[PDB]
Protein backbone atom coordinates (compact mmCIF):
# COMPACT_ATOMS: atom_id res chain seq x y z
CA UNK A 1 0.00 0.00 0.00
CA UNK A 2 1.14 3.55 -0.73
CA UNK A 3 0.34 7.05 0.48
CA UNK A 4 0.83 10.52 -0.99
CA UNK A 5 0.79 14.02 0.48
CA UNK A 6 2.63 17.35 0.47
CA UNK A 7 5.05 18.36 3.20
CA UNK A 8 6.35 21.84 4.04
CA UNK A 9 10.11 22.15 3.69
CA UNK A 10 11.91 22.67 6.98
CA UNK A 11 14.98 20.94 8.30
CA UNK A 12 13.93 20.29 11.89
CA UNK A 13 10.15 19.89 12.02
CA UNK A 14 9.08 16.25 11.58
CA UNK A 15 6.01 15.03 9.72
CA UNK A 16 3.50 12.53 11.08
CA UNK A 17 1.03 10.76 8.81
CA UNK A 18 -1.63 8.13 9.53
CA UNK A 19 -2.27 5.80 6.59
CA UNK A 20 -5.66 4.10 6.29
CA UNK A 21 -6.20 0.73 4.61
CA UNK A 22 -9.86 -0.29 4.93
CA UNK A 23 -10.32 -3.60 6.66
CA UNK A 24 -7.15 -3.03 8.67
CA UNK A 25 -5.89 -1.20 11.71
CA UNK A 26 -4.42 2.19 10.77
CA UNK A 27 -0.67 2.73 10.84
CA UNK A 28 1.12 6.01 11.41
CA UNK A 29 4.47 6.97 9.92
CA UNK A 30 7.01 9.58 10.93
CA UNK A 31 9.38 11.24 8.46
CA UNK A 32 11.89 13.98 9.19
CA UNK A 33 14.29 15.89 6.98
CA UNK A 34 17.97 16.21 7.80
CA UNK A 35 19.31 18.24 4.88
CA UNK A 36 18.55 20.05 1.63
CA UNK A 37 21.74 20.37 -0.42
CA UNK A 38 21.28 22.36 -3.61
CA UNK A 39 24.22 21.64 -5.91
CA UNK A 40 24.92 23.73 -9.03
CA UNK A 41 26.72 22.79 -12.24
CA UNK A 42 29.99 24.68 -12.54
CA UNK A 43 33.11 24.99 -14.68
CA UNK A 44 36.37 26.83 -14.09
CA UNK A 45 37.53 29.95 -15.91
CA UNK A 46 40.96 30.83 -14.49
CA UNK A 47 42.91 31.48 -11.32
CA UNK A 48 44.86 34.48 -10.09
CA UNK A 49 47.31 35.42 -7.36
CA UNK B 1 -31.83 -20.04 23.53
CA UNK B 2 -34.45 -17.36 23.06
CA UNK B 3 -33.07 -14.24 21.38
CA UNK B 4 -34.31 -10.79 22.34
CA UNK B 5 -33.08 -7.23 22.82
CA UNK B 6 -31.06 -7.02 19.62
CA UNK B 7 -29.07 -4.11 18.26
CA UNK B 8 -27.10 -4.18 15.02
CA UNK B 9 -24.48 -1.52 14.31
CA UNK B 10 -22.62 -1.13 11.03
CA UNK B 11 -18.93 -0.41 11.54
CA UNK B 12 -17.51 -0.05 8.04
CA UNK B 13 -18.17 -1.38 4.56
CA UNK B 14 -17.31 -0.81 0.92
CA UNK B 15 -18.75 -2.50 -2.14
CA UNK B 16 -16.22 -4.76 -3.84
CA UNK B 17 -16.12 -8.29 -5.19
CA UNK B 18 -14.64 -9.51 -1.92
CA UNK B 19 -16.13 -9.30 1.56
CA UNK B 20 -15.70 -5.62 2.32
CA UNK B 21 -18.28 -5.04 5.04
CA UNK B 22 -18.15 -5.49 8.81
CA UNK B 23 -20.88 -4.80 11.37
CA UNK B 24 -21.47 -5.52 15.04
CA UNK B 25 -24.49 -6.62 17.06
CA UNK B 26 -25.32 -6.21 20.74
CA UNK B 27 -27.66 -8.72 22.28
CA UNK B 28 -29.33 -9.94 25.48
CA UNK B 29 -29.42 -13.71 25.77
CA UNK B 30 -31.56 -16.30 27.50
CA UNK B 31 -28.82 -18.94 27.73
CA UNK B 32 -25.57 -19.85 26.03
CA UNK B 33 -25.68 -21.77 22.77
CA UNK B 34 -25.22 -21.65 19.01
CA UNK B 35 -27.77 -20.91 16.30
CA UNK B 36 -27.41 -19.82 12.68
CA UNK B 37 -27.72 -16.45 10.99
CA UNK B 38 -29.06 -15.67 7.55
CA UNK B 39 -30.22 -12.86 5.30
CA UNK B 40 -33.45 -13.76 3.48
CA UNK B 41 -33.17 -10.62 1.38
CA UNK B 42 -30.76 -10.57 -1.53
CA UNK B 43 -29.37 -7.05 -1.23
CA UNK B 44 -26.38 -8.36 0.70
CA UNK B 45 -24.83 -11.78 1.22
CA UNK B 46 -23.66 -12.95 4.64
CA UNK B 47 -20.15 -14.36 4.73
CA UNK B 48 -20.84 -16.16 7.99
CA UNK B 49 -23.33 -19.01 8.41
Amino acid sequence: YEHTAVMPNKVGIPYKALVERPGYAPVHLQIQLVNTRIIPSTNLEYITC
Amino acid sequence: PTVSDLECKITECTYAFDFGGIATVAYKSSKAGNCPIHSPSGVAVIKEN
